[PDB]
């Protein structure tokens, strides 16, 4: 881990079977009996709107805050399901609290917000809040892993950072003498929404305000770069299946014409809307076929750069094989949605890559190659009479990436999750 | 029709013209109206859910004061004019361009 986490006041980490805080402080955790942990990756914590579900860090004497003058900040990564009820229009709760006696600091949330509060003794406070929309055709924030960064310098601004992007910022140098918590409540608090929840992620805590580099080193580290992510920003899996997006044409979705070899997979559209009223308008997600990545060439099931894979395709709840003839004529080579036991000679290796890009690794490539481990190319489209087919074309591999040729080869796969709440199809 | 219970149809499949009808407080669990053409046809204070409405078109038709859940539209005419007052919940909307 970089040096910025190694001196952090606080650094909550999942350990040997605890959740325990790595600093040089060691503050105690208490954990409540129903905070869950994904068993795929345990520092991936999701809190429900229950009392038992809390994570309380009692924080050593020496690094409670009170004072006028000391820079702070914090950061973490969260995920926060779409909201569907009316009764979260307007309803500001609290996630992370470290206030008592109306001074201090905490993180709250409210429909499309994330909100930074920082309060004095003397009752002055002062607000700093992220906004996001409901009503938008693909968001980078809806029930997506978002990576929050929180700075404070007390002679003048409070910045709140998404991404590594600043984002918002305010004032606080007329705020006076800060005296925070003895303790960090992680829970849910005043959210009238039953069913709420939220998933964080790798919380810390700096005595500084972190510099714009800092803060994308950080962002950059914690994405775990080596690891292949869903649209969700969870680990990418075998096993699971996923609906797919391509990345030039957003507004299509993967169909099959015919099964078996004369057949072909294609680019549809429009994708359409999922909608509840006056809460939320969004791009359908949960259309077309469906890709199961199969493990070919670790004995977990994460997918990771440079794997290498067969892809089953799931048309009418019966999964097939994704495969092409490489010797059809032309660079771009049609693939289809083979019977599994039918597949033969044909070419159906896949080698997963990660573009290269900043931030959380999904955005995926899938480069085709032959039994003989040859490339036949990235998967993308190509237009035969109007349709856009699927195929596997080497003018991919030839191309500069961050060129914007590049994102017809450019995938993200999306799974059912809870936060979404659309209608599976 | 599927008539489950006093307030419900389930699990039906209508396929034919409907036409100068109009239907009050019922709920619709698993209904699919599928080709189905609408001529003259109020739904009132009716609740749909799981329901899809697919190659459907309607002349007069409205659902006024309608709840619809997890209910698909897939190629139906049904613009903004066919609700009046109408909840939507968790609704996918499908349409050729
Ligand atoms: C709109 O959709 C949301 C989200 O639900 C998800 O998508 C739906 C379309 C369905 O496919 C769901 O299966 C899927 O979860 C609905 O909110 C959700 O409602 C369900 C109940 O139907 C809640 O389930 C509860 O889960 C808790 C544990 O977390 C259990 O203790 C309960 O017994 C119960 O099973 C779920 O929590 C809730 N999710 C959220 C984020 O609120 C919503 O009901 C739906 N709208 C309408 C009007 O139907
Ligand atoms: C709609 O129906 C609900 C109950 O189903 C009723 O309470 C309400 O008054 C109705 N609204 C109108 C405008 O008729």
């Amino acid at each position: 881990p970089m040096n910025i986490i190694n001196t952090s006041i606080l650094n909550l980490r999942y350990e040997s079977n605890h959740l325990i805080d790595l600093s040089r402080y060691a503050s105690k955790i208490n954990i409540g009996s129903k905070v869950n942990f994904d068993p795929i990756d345990k520092n991936q914590i999701q809190l429900f709107n229950l009392e038992s579900s809390k994570i309380e860090v009692i924080l050593k004497n020496a690094i409670v805050y009170n004072s006028m003058y000391e820079n702070f900040s914090t950061s973490f990564w969260i995920r926060i399901p779409k909201y569907f009820n009316s009764i979260s229009l307007n309803n500001e709760y609290t996630i992370i609290n470290c206030m008592e006696n109306n001074s201090g600091w905490k993180v709250s949330l409210n429909y499309g917000e994330i909100i930074w509060t920082l309060q004095d003794t003397q009752e002055i406070k002062q607000r700093v809040v992220f906004k996001y929309s409901q009503m938008i055709n693909i968001s980078d924030y809806i029930n997506r892993w978002i990576f929050v960064t929180i700075t404070n310098n007390r002679l003048n601004n409070s910045k709140i950072y998404i991404n590594g992007r600043l984002i918002d910022q305010k004032p606080i140098s007329n705020l006076g003498n800060i005296h925070a918590s003895n303790n960090i409540m992680f829970k849910l608090d005043g959210c009238r929404d039953t069913h709420r929840y939220i998933w964080i992620k790798y919380f810390n805590l700096f005595d500084k305000e972190l510099n714009e580099k800092e803060i994308k080193d950080l962002y950059d580290n914690q994405s775990n770069s080596g690891i292949l992510k869903d649209f969700w920003g969870d680990y990418l899996q075998y096993d699971k299946p996923y609906y797919m997006l391509n990345l030039y044409d957003p507004n299509k979705y993967v169909d099959v014409n015919n099964v078996g070899i004369r057949g072909y997979m294609y680019l549809k559209g429009p994708r359409g809307s999922v909608m509840t009223t006056n809460i939320y308008l969004n791009s359908s997600l949960y259309r077309g076929a469906k890709f199961i990545i199969k493990k070919y060439a670790n004995k977990d099931n994460i997918v990771r750069n440079n794997d290498r894979v067969y892809i089953n395709v799931v048309v009418k709840n019966k999964e097939y094989r994704l495969a092409t003839n490489a010797s059809q004529a032309g660079v771009e080579k049609i693939l289809s949605a083979l019977e599994i036991p039918d597949v033969g000679n044909l070419s159906q290796v896949v080698v997963m890559k990660s573009k290269n890009d900043q931030g959380i690794t999904n955005k995926c490539k899938m480069n085709l190659q032959d039994n003989n481990g040859n490339d036949i190319g990235f998967i993308g489209f190509h237009q035969f009479n109007n349709i856009a087919k699927l195929v596997a074309s080497n003018w991919y591999n030839r191309q500069i990436e961050r060129s914007s040729r590049t994102l017809g080869c450019s995938w993200e796969f999306i799974p059912v999750d809870d936060g979404w709440g659309e209608r599976p199809l | 029709e599927g008539r489950v219970e006093r307030d419900k149809y389930a699990n039906f499949t209508i396929n034919f013209t409907m036409e100068n009808q109009i239907h009050t407080g019922m709920e619709y669990d698993n209904g699919r109206f599928i080709g189905v053409k609408f001529k003259s046809v109020t739904f009132k204070d009716s609740v749909f859910k799981s329901c899809t409405f697919e190659d459907v078109t309607s002349v007069n038709t409205y659902f006024k004061n309608c709840t619809f859940i997890d209910t698909v539209f897939d190629n139906t005419d049904f613009e903004p004019y066919k609700f009046i007052d109408s909840e939507f919940k968790n609704c996918s909307f499908f349409h050729n361009k």
